[PDB]
């Protein structure tokens, strides 16, 4: 079975940074493009970032361009999101998904950015 | 405890005894009938000691141990080896083309008398002769052929005109035996050369076409059980194959509501009739208005997540979904589409944006669907113009030019079999033509691959046979004329026939002319269809004229020299 476990969320001030981790198990991690998606309260889900299986190709939503960096460690089967200059608008549950799936298949991790 | 006792109990003395005879005949094909009958009797008396007392010595042994030990009392390299290597050695030595006496049937009076005088010996000789000629014959269906071979003699030996009753039935059984044998030979080549995944994929496609109202989970269960049946039969595990086949027929008939509406009459019949009936049953009606596959397989952004959970189950579901909707497609076509889909997910699921690169995969299917459709259309039109015999000649020339290193008898046999597609498929409506034509062609090209395997002289036959089971037909179709082949020398004897040619059947005279045509092409591979048609028309004309003459031997001699002369005139020495 595929298992995805997110951590690194927290309650943080605007302008602070957070690094999220996604521990992936039950598949050849390196063969699969991976994604971060977020669910803010009272908003549609929002695709954030995708990374090719190699780590060579990278995509971002305009809402996070220049602030967030996606990366992966194939050896540790782990996906990362480096989130800098965080904003109130960034408040959401962050979840990693395989290959651009929009549906949450994991506990996720809460990020609250408080004015 | 005792496996031999278990099987003996499960199948009963008669089918146990028939199945051991078949096993021994398939392993030692050159061994005399009398010698096999003795080995079977010995093993059978033993099995009964094991039935009566399970702890009796050597009843705890594996079937392979017991059966190989008995075989080894009469056998060569393989008897020096030990289980499991011994069984593998026996399997490896099965001969697809044994050098055996071509089997002739006596007068109907002789045969009917033999049947009355020695019924059991007469039916055991049938099993023995079929099994040693066809070492991959599906053992449980061979039990059924024997049952029908008995009913033929029982009826027809009472009849007013025996020969009129009996001969058309022995001809139907003989013809259906060769079809059953060729089909089983392809199942075994799939398991042994391409592995259980290859066969499972074949089974998912075929059962999904037949049982389209069945749930995926039902179809998977049947695929599991059917794969186990053919793995055992193709590995020489014949007692457990027949046992497990009887159990699958039982399961299917007890779950008709989960599987098909067409099983009712099959599931009334006795065990051997029922198994055969189920295996050949018509495709059920499709559930009405099934949706497009695009939504869950190409437009969904969940394709790679779903792939990731279970690659083979997700690809299984795709094949099941595609196959149940297309009774009008060949099984090899459906396997080519699924294999395309799979290679698309392997590339695409590693992309930052998998949806972007797999979104047009159904575009890739269009040419894959059209190519077989255009091949059948094109070859059925030629068939309608030429008729069977001349259609065979067209395919002979085509294949001799593709793979001229192949043996003449192999080219003639395979090309004749290729040409029978016309009569067996081209009469069907275009909704039945593709599975009829293309799955039949897969069976015949497997015959080419196995006749060529022992001494693989044609690199291009080896490539087409080994690269991809499911691409075999397209691979052969795409082969160009071989420009590299060095022409062989022409023996004059090729066109020099004798008087007794007039006494042969129409079929034998055609084979003689087809043999000569191959020998021509191998000598003059640049020869035009028009030039080969002239030569072949003169050949026909010379045999008709010479078979009418008073001095036939003279006529053939002279006309041979004329034909060679005319030949060399048109195409050269």
């Amino acid at each position: 079975e595929v298992q995805l476990v997110e951590s690194g969320g927290g309650l943080v001030q605007p302008g602070n940074s957070l690094r999220l981790s996604c521990a992936a198990s039950g598949f050849t991690f390196s063969s699969f493009g991976m994604s971060w998606v977020r669910q803010a309260p009272g908003k549609g889900l929002e695709w954030v970032s995708s990374i090719s299986g190699s780590g060579s190709d990278t995509l971002y939503a305009d809402s996070v361009k220049g602030r967030f960096t996606i990366s992966r460690d194939n050896a540790k089967t782990t996906l990362y999101l480096q989130m800098n200059s965080l904003r109130p608008e960034d408040t959401a549950v962050y979840y990693c998904t395989i290959g651009g799936s929009l549906s949450r298949s994991s506990q996720g991790t809460l990020v609250t950015v408080s004015s | 405890k005792s496996e031999v006792a278990h099987r003996f109990k499960d199948l009963g003395e008669e089918n146990f005894k028939a199945l051991v005879l078949i096993a021994f005949a398939q392993y030692l094909q050159q061994c005399p009938f009398e010698d096999h009958v003795k080995l079977v009797n010995e093993v059978t008396e033993f099995a009964k000691t094991c039935v009566a007392d399970e702890s009796a010595e050597n009843c705890d042994k594996s079937l392979h141990t017991l059966f190989g030990d008995k075989l080894c009392t009469v056998a060569a390299d393989c008897c020096a080896k030990q289980e499991p290597e011994r069984n593998e050695c026996f399997l490896q030595h099965k001969d697809d083309n044994p050098n055996l006496p071509r089997l002739v049937r006596p007068e109907v009076d002789v045969m009917c008398t033999a049947f009355h005088d020695n019924e059991e010996t007469f039916l055991k000789k049938y099993l023995y002769e079929i099994a040693r000629r066809h070492p991959y014959f599906y053992a449980p269906e061979l039990l059924f052929f024997a049952k029908r071979y008995k009913a033929a003699f029982t009826e027809c030996c009472q009849a007013a005109d025996k020969a009129a009753c009996l001969l058309p039935k022995l001809d139907e059984l003989r013809d259906e035996g060769k079809a059953s044998s060729a089909k089983q030979r392809l199942k075994c080549a799939s398991l042994q050369k391409f592995g259980e995944r290859a066969f499972k994929a074949w089974a998912v496609a075929r059962l999904s076409q037949r049982f389209p109202k069945a749930e995926f989970a039902e179809v998977s269960k049947l695929v599991t059980d059917l794969t186990k049946v053919h793995t055992e039969c193709c590995h020489g595990d014949l007692l457990e194959c027949a046992d497990d086949r009887a159990d699958l027929a039982k399961y299917i008939c007890e779950n008709q509501d989960s599987i098909s509406s067409k099983l009712k009459e099959c599931c009334e019949k006795p065990l051997l009739e029922k198994s055969h009936c189920i295996a050949e049953v018509e495709n059920d009606e499709m559930p009405a208005d099934l949706p497009s596959l695009a939504a869950d397989f190409v437009e969904s952004k969940d394709v790679c997540k779903n792939y990731a959970e279970a690659k083979d189950v997700f690809l299984g579901m795709f094949l099941y979904e595609y196959a149940r909707r297309h009774p009008d497609y060949s099984v090899v076509l459906l396997l080519r589409l699924a294999k395309t889909y799979e290679t698309t997910l392997e590339k695409c699921c590693a992309a930052a944006d998998p949806h972007e690169c797999y979104a047009k995969v159904f575009d890739e299917f269009k040419p894959l669907v059209e190519e077989p459709q255009n091949l059948i259309k094109q070859n059925c039109e030629l068939f309608e113009q030429l008729g069977e015999y001349k259609f065979q000649n067209a395919l002979l020339v085509r294949y001799t030019k593709k793979v001229p290193q192949v043996s003449t008898p192999t080219l003639v046999e395979v090309s004749r079999n290729l040409g029978k597609v016309g009569s067996k498929c081209c009469k069907h409506p275009e909704a039945k033509r593709m599975p009829c034509a293309e799955d039949y062609l897969s069976v015949v090209l497997n015959q080419l691959c196995v006749l060529h395997e022992k001494t693989p002289v044609s690199d291009r036959v080896t490539k087409c046979c080994t690269e991809s089971l499911v691409n075999r037909r397209p691979c052969f179709s795409a082969l160009e004329v071989d420009e590299t082949y060095v022409p062989k020398e022409f023996n004059a004897e090729t066109f020099t026939f004798h008087a007794d040619i007039c006494t042969l059947s129409e079929k034998e005279r055609q084979i003689k002319k087809q043999t000569a045509l191959v020998e021509l092409v191998k000598h003059k591979p640049k020869a035009t269809k028009e030039q080969l048609k002239a030569v072949m028309d003169d050949f026909a004309a010379f045999v008709e004229k010479c078979c009418k003459a008073d001095d036939k031997e003279t006529c053939f001699a002279e006309e041979g020299k004329k034909l060679v002369a005319a030949s060399q005139a048109a195409l050269g020495l």
